[PDB]
RNA sequence: UUUCAAUGGCCCGUCUUGAAACACGGACCAAGGAGUCUAGCAUCUAUGCGAGUGUUUGGGUGAUGAAAACCCAUCCGCGAAAUGAAAGUGAAUGCAGGUGGGAACGCCCUUGUGGCGUGCACCAUCGACCGACCCGGAAUGGAAGGGUUUGAGU
RNA sequence: GUAGAGAUUCUGACGUGCAAAUCGAUCUUCAAAUUUGGGUAUAGGGGCGAAAGACUAAUCGAACCAUCUAGUAGCUGGUUCCUGCCGAAGUUUCCCUCAGGAUAGCAGAAACUCAGAUCAGUUUUAUGAGGUAAAGCGAAUGAUUAGAGGUCUUGGGGAAGGAAUUUCCUCAACCUAUUCUCAAACUUUAAAUAUGUAAGACGCCCUUGUCGCUUAAUUGGACGUGGGCCAUCGAAUGAGAGUUUCUAGUGGGCCAUUUUUGGUAAGCAGAACUGGCGAUGCGGGAUGAACCGAACGUGAGGUUAAGGUGCCGGAAUGUACGCUCA
RNA sequence: UCUGCCCAGUGCUCUGAAUGUCAAAGUGAAGAAAUUCAACCAAGCGCGGGUAAACGGCGGGAGUAACUAUGACUCUCUUAAG
RNA sequence: CGAAACCACAGCCUGGGGAACGGGCCAGGCAAAAUCAGCGGGGAAAGAAGACCCUGUUGAGCUUGACUCUAGUUUGACAUU
RNA sequence: UGACAUUGUCAGGUGGGGAGUUUGGCUGGGGCGGCACAUCUGUUAAAAGAUAACGCAGGUGUCCUAAGGGGGACUCAUCGAGAACAGAAAUCUCGAGUAGAAUAAAAGGGUAAAAGUCCCCUUGAUUUUGAUUUUCAGUGUGAAUACAAACCAUGAAAGUGUGGCCUAUCGAUCCUUUGUUCCCUCGAAAUUUGAGGACAGAGGUGCCAGAAAAGUUACCACAGGGAUAACUGGCUUGUGGCAGCCAAGCGUUCAUAGCGACGUUGCUUUUUGAUUCUUCGAUGUCGGCUCUUCCUAUCAUACCGAAGCAGAAUUCGGUAAGCGU
RNA sequence: GUCUACGGCCAUACCUAGGCGAAAACACCAGUUCCCGUCCGAUCACUGCAGUUAAGCGUCUGAGGGCCUCGUUAGUACUAUGGUUGGAGACAACAUGGGAAUCCGGGGUGCUGUAGGCU
């Protein structure tokens, strides 16, 4: 008979290799952010690196 | 369902990107022009002995379908289409 | 005999607490969440719009976006071997902060305070927990406490 | 080992119960009369029928009326079946109750004198249930749940009003006015 | 090696949750007997060359003896540019950019699970450039300005 | 009724026979719609048929021969040397899918990145969430048996002088305070078990820079920069970890404990947790796939588990107190 | 010795009297043309007549008895003919 | 003079367990060469890849107002004219 | 006879006479029934999540230009006391009234200066892009959430609006059709028809990740299946029969001479049924005949007990399966 | 300390009955020309301060109904883990741990933030 359902080795072949976890970045992807911040944070970002960019030159 | 026979919404036209007055009707099916390549190719294959030679709708259901509206433009001509849900008796105005 | 609806089986999960039901607190609405806040979900069955899943009711996570009425919690859902990153957008009204994390920062607080405390006097500063130690040796004393005898109570009815 | 299965608007084919009057004596008893109690209890979970119950009613009926008259019990049977014990049309069938280690089935009170009338009787009316069950003496007055030594110095300090079978008891609770009038011997302690 | 005694040992293969099965095949023995070749594709590995790579479609030493080995020219295949249905257009603001981790190396502190400086590979991320799309857009052209986007790109 | 032509019964003989249809007795017909020789004609979706799908060279509900053809088969059978290192699944989704495939999972191989930052089928601390066990019905809802009082207002009958918009007590009804018993689709409460998060260096405090976002506003959000705290780097315990590429088999499960549903019940069917058999040998239960103990390279010595010590059978016809005659 | 009733249905047959409809081909108009739009046409067919020693019918059905079903019962329609 | 069917190996029973009726396993009853003629209780005896049923995206004979066609037949147009 | 017919081509009708092919799936065998085939609520669901059955109680393929959106005002269902008329609390007042009403359609949850009722204005039921949740393989479809870029509605405004208070109400390839633009192509160069493309939708696929599809075989065939029925064993007893317990009783009069209700504890089942563990490369299948053996739940034969003149007859009663039937 | 305005927690704050409230504030209250809306200045509006603490409001008092908190109930019910434990079974006991509800009794009957007025 068909609907054989069952749920006994589900869990002892998920834990065979464990249940990983994802990998940590430090940075994520900013597409999941609003529009406005994202799109102010490129200018502010940008503006950053200039200043760090003149203060390395001037020094 | 009854839906007025004019109604202001959004216009996407160029020449008219705002709110403006439309006229509402409901879309109706085009008159099957002849010269349609797929009706061209429908008829060679057609053509000869072997029978018929695509799939024909036997079955039949559903008579409910989507409603579709028309909406034109005033004065710019514009005609956009809008999507409604199934009902079986449509009315305008 | 089974349904997947959106809310199934939330009969009593989404249900206001009894004399808890009308209006709601204003509070919820003056706190402020910012990306990184450890917060759990809590849903709230009178604010409809904006509901999480119920999977996610009684889960804590970590915001990394925020709108103008809701908050970007961030949880870990088991589906197999693996975990995966779900991003729930969540109305402010199913949103509180963790009070561990508050303790935690309290916490932080003290010890860096100690530390410097300990820095300036010289001495130990002692500032990881440990588990609960095993009980000392006291010496109980007897005076106005002298012992009673206990014995069992024979069976008897009670009806 | 099924689960409960009351009378419910989902399935409101239950028939009638069996057994329809519970208790058998004088009804409208008084304070004073019926001393003592017997109650004979079920030692094991069962699944007593309605239509065991209307036996054991009978013959307790029956032997306590020809044997000590009627001015001297007030037999009820404290299990009201409501689970539904489903058997196949030739679907509920017809009722039972269910009965756990220590609930009463029986209970009577009657007075001193007839402490071995109503054993007697309680004992006879094992052989209408299935299991196993056991008689205890009540320690109780009547129905009430105050002991025998409660009971007596509640009576003799005067805060215990006969209401028909059952009665009023004085508590320390509610305006004052509504109880001194309603009792003239209660002696409130001013402590 | 044969045999005796003690103890243990069910008939192999197969389908099957389960075979000693009253499930199937098998009386015995010898010989034969079943994942091969080809046109492709994908991963990995080895070899040669390397922004190139592939002599054998073909021609010559070649008659002696030459189905081999060796030599030789122009096409062409794949790669060096992508994007769009197409008309078409077509990849550097910079050290061919910034951030974090990061091999190896160098310099110190003193023994450290130590600091400083660059930073290969790889991943994550913020940008820049090319094509497409959506814009404003100051006869034909879309130069500058853009974008919540889109491509198997630089 | 003989010859000839047939084949009713014995359901006889035989039934690896004399015989791939025969033998014996019996029986039908026997001068015509009779039997039969030779010649000739009709050929396979055709012939022929007093009609049985009958006959058509022992082959007929479509003959035989050769080729297409080594036709296809989700089905059955089989599939050939050794030893080492590993080692499953009968589960998710989709498919005119249910004896089959694709997909994910479980596995092997090839590796690569790195090795002190971080992990964990675990506990502790701190902080969330639940509505099952239990409990309650004089608390909401439903179900449930019977008493006491109010109810001079028809919610039922006559009577008091036919007589009453004046009254009685059985009739029902409402309310009040005790009192009997329940709820998987009731609940104020509410466990145990299970479950989410965190346990500082990518850390804590001040200086300062960016922005086209935001604020009345350098206001704030985010990203940063430079300096102080780096000696319990802030619970216990343990342990090297992670990421790729390709591919095999599997996609019928079953048993036991506990929690259950449907069933009169079932060595029944269907769900949840764990441990097992499948793929697990060994000691024990006289025997046994699952039960108890225990997981296995080849041996020596010692000691045990579960289980036993009258004989079979290795081990006390041991010790102490009682019960039992079947 | 009889072969009774039914042409409602499906068959068969007779109608060309509908022109109700139509293919190919031909005709008229528009267009620059492919082409489009209009009328035109035989047969079939829709009706009409006949036919049962043609197929067949001589009662169809609906809600329903202590598993269920039921057809006890509750009732209608007979329709071509009973 | 001289076969054949059949043949995993073989052949005494009871009970137990077991794929739920064993010749083999466990516990018992027991057990003595080599043979002849019968016999029909067993070997779930032999034959024959169940002919009953189910599955197969396997067929065939037959039927019809199943789908797609077709010989024939009827009518019309064009040519012969 | 005669430019008719015949013949040749094309076209319409008819054509099981003949050909080819189909005639779904799930299923306690199959068929029938039903849709558990695409779905939602409560429960089974054993307090994270997940969790099956042809388990239970029920709903769904619609409906709404308002029953969507905004704003303002009011508070409901019931109860008591009054106003007429005659029951009609129709209707009109004053108080009580935590929602016992309403919220389109099933259920659950939510809602009281509202999410309910009334009034005013409107079409955010609009265009576009990305992100996210559920079913999930983290594919598709459907449904939903929070934002961003425009145009708007409403309100004084803060704000609220991308359909219905939330949980159901739906659709791929190919083809056709519609909308769209100073869009591209018809490849020798142009113009106009026509055709083909890019982007956004709808047509129907309910077997709902989507074939175009009637039966029979009592002549039948093949590959298999004990994954699957009849049959065969084994297990179970819904039913029936049988054996004890309690004693209200009947038995002129005595509760068990003997019957003996209602219940209760068991045994058997040769009644089919339940499941599908063995058997489909094969266990010959009812009855009758013949023959042997075994059990007692004893018809007779042997010996006993119970009542009453005896003699019969009853409990066949107590042992008893030796011997007959 | 009292009052007003805006609130936070949202009944130790609600409902009921009875005693008190100096000043200020609040409220009750006096009118309809204007803005505004009703059958009706009842409510919503505007313009006011003659009159009143009587209603609202605040506070106190109930062996008050509820609500909050703490103990009894009670380590009782229940439950995780274990046995080649008992019992035919239902169930029960024990061992290592966790641990209620309800009833009853005792106590209580709002606290608090900002800005301003008050013999
Ligand atoms: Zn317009």
């Amino acid at each position: 008979k068909s609907k054989n359902h069952t749920n006994h080795n589900q869990n002892k072949k998920a834990h065979r290799n464990g249940i990983k976890r994802p990998q940590k970045h430090r940075y994520d992807s900013l597409k999941y952010r609003d529009a406005k911040f994202r799109r102010n944070q490129k200018f502010a970002n940008r503006g950053t690196v200039e200043a760090i960019r003149q203060a390395k030159a001037s020094a | 369902v009854n839906i007025p026979k004019t109604r202001k919404t959004y216009c996407p036209g160029k020449n008219c990107r705002k709110h403006t007055v439309h006229r509402v009707t409901q879309y109706k099916k085009g008159p099957d022009s002849k010269l349609a390549q797929g009706k061209r190719r429908y008829d060679r294959k057609q053509s000869g002995f072997g029978g018929q030679t695509k799939p024909v709708f036997h079955k039949k259901a559903k008579v409910t379908k989507k409603v579709v509206l028309r909406l034109e433009c005033v004065s710019c001509k514009y005609k956009n289409q809008l999507v409604l849900k199934r009902c079986k008796h449509f009315e305008l105005g | 005999p089974h349904s997947y609806g959106i809310r199934a089986r939330t009969r009593y999960t989404f249900q206001r607490g009894f004399r808890e039901h009308g209006q709601i607190r204003l509070s919820t609405y003056l706190k402020t969440y910012k990306v990184g806040d450890i917060v759990d979900i809590k849903v709230n069955g009178a604010v409809q719009k904006g509901m999480p899943h119920k999977y996610y009711h009684g889960k804590t996570g970590v915001v990394y976006n925020v709108t103008q009425s809701s908050v970007g919690v961030l949880i870990y859902k088991v589906v197999g071997n693996r975990y995966m990153e779900k991003r729930v957008n969540v109305r402010i009204e199913h949103v509180k902060h963790s009070k561990c994390r508050q303790d935690f920062l309290d916490r932080v607080k003290a010890n860096e305070a100690k530390r410097k405390e300990a820095k300036a006097q010289g001495k130990t500063v002692q500032l990881r927990r440990q588990p609960a130690p095993p009980a000392t040796a006291h010496f109980v004393s007897t005076e106005n406490n002298e012992p009673v005898t206990l014995h069992p109570v024979a069976y008897d009815t009670t009806i | 080992k099924n689960k409960p299965y009351p009378k419910s608007r989902y399935n409101r084919a239950v028939p009638d119960s069996k057994i329809r009057i519970f208790d058998l004596g004088r009804k409208r008893a008084g304070v004073d009369e019926f001393p003592l109690c017997i109650h004979l209890v079920s030692n094991e979970y069962e699944q007593i029928t309605s239509e065991a119950l209307e036996a054991a009613r009978i013959c307790a009926n029956k032997y306590l009326v020809k044997i000590g008259g009627k001015d001297s019990f007030h037999l009820r049977v404290r299990a009201h079946p409501f689970h539904v014990v489903r058997i196949n049309k030739m679907k509920p069938n017809g009722l039972v109750a269910r009965v756990n280690i220590g609930q009463i089935l029986m209970s009577v009170r009657t007075k001193d004198s007839s402490r071995a009338t109503a054993i007697e009787a309680l004992r006879r009316c094992q052989y209408k249930f299935p299991g196993q069950q056991r008689i205890i003496v009540s320690k109780k007055w009547g129905f009430s749940q105050y002991a025998r030594d409660e009971y007596i110095e509640k009576r003799s300090r005067g805060e215990i009003i006969p209401d028909g079978c059952y009665a009023k008891f004085l508590n320390k609770r509610g305006s004052l006015q509504e109880k001194l009038d309603l009792f003239p011997e209660a002696s409130f302690n001013l402590a």
